[PDB]
């Protein structure tokens, strides 16, 4: 009881959370969410035109 | 959990209610059926379902 | 909070520690140091700065 308060005290945790979530960002959309490409236009796009 | 009838709690419960280990460490959630049988500390981190 | 180089506890937790309330209700962060003079119970509603 009293060191599991020293642990949230001292974001020990914080530490360990980051450590086994957002560290090992792996998979897709988290790393490549913020990138950018610029175009290309098909034919599937123009269609009912 | 509990067994019906009998009350025999399976599972990583039975192994502190009945005197088998000793500390759990674990994903375990505080329930309003478990203080009766055991003791939890302060909880160190937040879910839901 | 405790008092600069005395530890005499102001406020509610010195109403619960010198024998003056009863029971305190109230928007209360646990900390480290409010444990080791009063108890509290599990949290009921999480928050952050
Ligand atoms: N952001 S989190 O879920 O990983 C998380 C969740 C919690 C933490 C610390 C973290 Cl980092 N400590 C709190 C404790 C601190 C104090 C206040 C309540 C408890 C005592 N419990 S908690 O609310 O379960
Ligand atoms: N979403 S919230 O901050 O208002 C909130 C926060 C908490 C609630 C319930 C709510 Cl609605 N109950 C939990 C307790 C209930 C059970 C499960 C964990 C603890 C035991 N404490 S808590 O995590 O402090």
């Amino acid at each position: 009881n009293l060191a599991v308060l020293k642990l949230s005290e001292q974001g020990v945790l914080d530490k360990l959370k980051n450590k086994w979530w957002y560290d090992k960002g792996e998979c897709g959309a988290k790393d490549s969410g913020s990138k950018e490409k610029t175009s290309a236009l098909s034919l599937s796009n123009v269609a009912g035109v | 959990a509990r067994d019906a009838d009998t009350k025999i709690w399976n599972g990583m419960v039975g192994e502190l209610v009945y005197g088998k280990a000793d500390i759990a460490i674990a994903p375990l959630t505080i329930t309003l059926v478990r203080e009766e049988v055991i003791d939890f500390s302060k909880p160190f981190m937040s879910l839901g379902i």
